[PDB]
RNA sequence: UAGCUAGUAGGUGGGGUAACGGCUCACCUAGGCGACGAUCCCUAGCUGGUCUGAGAGGAUGACCAGCCACACUGGAACUGAGACACGGUCCAGACUCCUACGGGAGGCAGCAGUGGGGAAUAUUGCACAAUGGGCGCAAGCCUGAUGCAGCCAUGCCGCGUGUAUGAAGAAGGCCUUCGGGUUGUAAAGUACUUUCAGCGGGGAGGAAGGGAGUAAAGUUAAUACCUUUGCUCAUUGACGUUACCCGCAGAAGAAGCACCGGCUAACUCCGUGCCAGCAGCCGCGGUAAUACGGAGGGUGCAAGCGUUAAUCGGAAUUACUGGGCGUAAAGCGCACGCAGGCGGUUUGUUAAGUCAGAUGUGAAAUCCCCGGGCUCAACCUGGGAACUGCAUCUGAUACUGGCAA
């Protein structure tokens, strides 16, 4: 299986999330196919917080590729534009 | 140790008895066949082939000898009937 | 054995330069014409004549500026022991830009400004300060 | 962390007024200046081309207050920006917040308007900093909070500001104790005096 | 120096090998100082130098000068050897730790007191 | 089309089978010469047409044997 | 360390594997590798990178990430998509343990933790709230991965130990040509400020999902059930007396370490007298020692500072960039010559080197640039550049090479 899936990647008590596609038996923060957007829970309130490739995305949706429960969120959020 | 590795030890026990058996008996069907090659027997030979034919293909379907063996076998002993005939 | 005759022509034309000597002759060939063309262009010669039919000579009459002389330093770099072959990128200035480096290059023999500007690397033969 | 001693003993050492103690009174008057940075003051010291380039380095740290790794660091960010290093590295040192605290007059020295700014008693843009590093970016508006403000202190100390030739980048006003830091300072805007190219090449060596 | 001669055999500077044989280059050993001397310098010098010979934890028997004025050690005293040569003596390579395992602090010392184990007189 | 390389034939004496050497042009990394390099490789012929000295171009295919994944396509410039 | 190799090198045929293959066997051939360094010996996990360097290089490969190998030691397979399997099986061995003496049991190079070894390196913590994994339709269960917390100046970065005024230039210390000088605006005095620590209140964000009701659509015989989308209702934080904000009292709780002969910034007095001792090199000390030990004074760094170990630099002292060889080290005693390196001159062809462009790749992080977020910084992060390379295709043909004359 591969997996859309987030992979923590910033400081301590101030996370960073990549969101990457993966070999889903492979570490968090370890191997991936091709990273595909972020996610920062903070960033500020200010423009984004969060870009993510749809394009891509649909490609590896079409390949067979699962999705997490928070990259589902982040689509559903991210809707086409907002 | 104590686990579920207890069961896998048991289960991989049970299946190896299984495995063995139905691997012994493809084998002895193989052995008719080009045991009956050694001498020249033509249509004893094709009588052991098609005796052997649907147990490899079988155990190739059931998971144990992963197609592409059954296949080679098959191949082989058919050159060798027609190496003879 | 003769092995460079172009070091051979810049060695002519350095202790030429270094004995106060009015021209150098010296046998000829076609990259010795090109290169000489090149000093000529450059204004580092006063001009070049070749001569002969059956064993042609190159004959380079020097320039003097005031008492002293104008080629400066004359270098051989690609010496068949050792050929460099640079880039356009890797082309280099010589003398901060006041002196050029005469480039082989596959259009044919330039500088280095005249091969940058042409946007091809090639063979650098010689720096001329 | 900083200093913390006797202050015209360093401005005595280095020959030059460093603007240590600008306070109340007129130039020094009280500090044998020249004389005796020490017990053997009085004696010339003949000093070494290690010593000018080393004594200008100290002079630049013992006038804004910076300790030697913080130095060091502004010295690779003055380098590695593009420019002149000399010129960057005061531009660095000048867009500090204590020190854009003194030039506005808020601060009779730079370790009165350190403790401002160490005492949560300046905003820029609205927001408190408490950092005597801070590096105030240019079209900027540093203020007093209202804690603070109508202290004595800042009232003297603007009160000392005229005194002084009032800096060119700068929007000083007083009225409602707010600048602008406007732009960055020029070399030519500050001091004549200091050799940059002294601690250019102290670190280059 | 010809290019050839470079590629049939290239540059080779030799390996500059270490003064203390302290071994692994560890900075400090522990030792057991299987005795106390005095020895006397060379030339130049003349003294009379309070120098240990330490049978190391990692086998080695070196000998090694005792810094300061007036120590304590003797003959069992397992010491903290430095590395450092002192070079008025023949054939010392090492220090010992002043203010280390069984190796005080230099008695009634003020200034360079971290070098020889002496802590902050209270005042 | 495919790649291929050319070389010659280093020694002949094995039952369907050449050695072939390639002779690669390559610039020393420090001291900036250009210098040749060998590498010879167990190629494959078929009825082995190619004797000793000959110049063979020559193409990579599955194993054949140890080392041996070369087999030729044309034989050129054979001359004694 | 100059010879190594008999399944060895190749062939034919049989077998074997998921798959080519001496992978294996029978037969045939007598090869194969090697001075472009085989074989043997010593050492070593490899890389992205890290440190140093102007650079080229040199050293190194802790954390983070990719690959390999190992799982007490030696071997073997079984189950399985995948293992010849860290917390599986079997055998053997060493050790440790239980025993009724017949036999049994175990494997921290998982996380904590012990004993030992060592100059040296941490808690037998909290939670699955987040991210990820396994199982499950899901709820959820498990997770020493992970998130966090504890200890440690081990590093990097930030802040603090106040600020202004203050000459009677106080006392005391040290020096003094006994006039004074210096410590020194230093302290005390006076007037202000409260960062951080202390005390008391307030209080984000990491929380998205999940659960329970509806409404619509889809499916359907069905307005059930299920799926999806909206809406409503309670909720879900280990960290955590969180970050941060406000109020309180008072300068109140908060400065050492090395050095001072030259190199190398910073000097005198006293004690000692080839001693005690110092020292990186030069070298100091045998009676007035700016070098030893103390004091006063100063200098440099600063919650650090020194010493030691190790690397690169300086070292152009292995020189590719970038050195030399008459006499400093260095031209074989002289020749002939194979392999090697280099090769006069003209024309044509090729285009291998060389050059130009394109494409694929050169993982992400790291370095660099322009921005963004943590009060700033360290840190985190967006985009680019870069990864100097390799391969393929398209061209150019001056130089070098191949070929022909």
């Amino acid at each position: 299986m591969v997996t859309i899936r987030l992979a923590r990647h910033g400081a301590k008590k101030r996370p960073f999330y990549q969101v990457v596609v993966a070999d889903s038996r492979n570490a968090r923060n370890g191997r991936f196919i091709e990273r595909v957007g972020f996610f920062n829970p903070i960033a500020s309130e200010k423009e984004e917080g969060t870009r993510l490739d749809l394009d891509r995305i649909a490609h590896w949706v079409g390949q067979g590729a699962t999705i997490s429960d928070r990259v589902a969120a982040l689509i559903k959020e991210v809707n086409k534009a907002a | 140790n104590i686990k579920s590795a207890k069961k896998r030890a048991i289960q991989s026990e049970k299946a190896r008895k299984h495995n063995a058996s139905r691997r012994s008996m493809m084998r002895t069907f193989i052995k008719k066949v080009y045991a009956a090659i050694e001498a020249g027997d033509k249509a004893a030979a094709q009588k052991a082939f098609n005796e052997m034919q649907p147990i490899v293909d079988r155990q190739a379907a059931k998971g144990l000898i992963h197609k592409n063996k059954a296949a080679r076998h098959k191949a082989n002993l058919t050159a060798q009937i027609n190496k003879l005939a | 054995s003769m092995q460079d005759p172009i070091a051979d022509m810049l060695t002519r034309i350095r202790n030429g330069q270094a004995a106060n000597k009015a021209a150098v002759t010296m046998p000829s060939s076609k990259l010795k014409v090109a290169i000489a063309n090149v000093l000529k262009e450059e204004g580092f010669i006063e001009d070049f004549k070749v001569e002969g039919d059956t064993k042609p000579e190159l004959e380079l009459t020097l320039k003097y500026f005031q008492g002293k002389a104008v080629v400066e330093s004359i270098q051989r770099v690609s010496r068949p022991g050792l050929r460099i072959y640079k880039r356009k990128d890797e082309l280099p200035k010589v003398m901060a830009g006041l002196g050029i480096a005469v480039v082989s290059t596959s259009k044919g023999v330039m500088t280095d400004r005249a091969a940058r500007q042409a946007g091809l690397g090639g063979e650098i033969i010689c720096y001329v300060a | 962390a900083r200093y913390l001693g006797p202050k015209l003993k360093l401005s005595r050492r280095e020959g030059t007024d460093l603007f240590l103690k600008s306070g109340v009174r007129a130039i020094d008057t009280k500090c044998k200046i020249e004389q005796a940075p020490g017990q053997h003051g009085a004696r010339k010291p003949r000093l070494s081309d290690y010593g000018v380039q080393l004594r200008e380095k100290q002079k630049v740290r013992r006038i804004y207050g910076v300790l030697e790794r913080q130095f060091r660091n502004y010295y690779k960010e003055a380098a590695r920006l593009k420019g002149n290093t000399g010129e960057n590295l005061l531009a660095l040192l000048e867009g500090r917040l204590d020190n854009v605290v003194y030039r506005m007059g808020f601060g009779a020295t730079r370790a009165e308007a350190r403790q401002l700014v160490s005492h949560k008693a300046i905003m820029v843009n609205g927001r408190v900093v408490n950092i005597a590093s801070y590096q105030v970016s240019p079209n900027d508006v540093v203020s007093i909070r209202e804690k603070a403000k109508k202290q004595s202190r800042v009232k003297a100390a603007l009160e000392l500001a005229e005194q002084r030739e009032k800096p060119t980048w700068l929007e000083v006003d007083a009225g409602k104790m707010e600048g602008t830091f406007k732009r960055k300072p020029e070399r030519s805007d500050l001091s004549a005096d200091i050799n940059e190219h002294l601690i250019v090449e102290l670190y280059s060596k | 120096a010809t290019v050839n001669q470079l590629v049939r055999k290239p540059r080779a500077r030799k390996v500059a090998k270490s003064n203390v044989p302290a071994l692994e280059a560890c900075p400090q050993k522990r030792g057991v100082c299987t005795r106390v001397y005095t020895t006397t310098p060379k030339k130049p010098n003349s003294a009379l130098r309070k120098v240990c010979r330490v049978r190391l934890t990692n086998g080695f028997e070196v000998t090694s000068y005792i810094g300061g004025e007036g120590h304590n050690l003797q003959e069992h005293s397992v010491i903290l050897i430095r590395g450092g040569r002192v070079k008025d003596l023949p054939g010392v390579r090492y220090h010992t730790v002043r203010g280390a395992l069984d190796c005080s602090g230099v008695k009634d010392r003020k200034q360079a007191r971290s070098k020889y184990g002496v802590k902050r007189p209270k005042a | 089309k495919i790649r291929t390389l050319q070389g010659r034939v280093v020694s002949d004496k094995m039952e369907k089978s050449i050695v072939v050497a390639i002779e690669r042009f390559v610039k020393h990394p420090i001291y900036g010469k250009f210098i040749k390099r060998t590498t010879k490789l167990h190629v494959h012929d078929e009825n082995n047409e190619c004797g000793i000295g000959d110049v063979v171009e020559i193409r990579e295919c599955r194993p054949l044997s140890k080392t041996k994944s070369w087999t030729l396509v044309r034989v050129v410039e054979k001359a004694v």
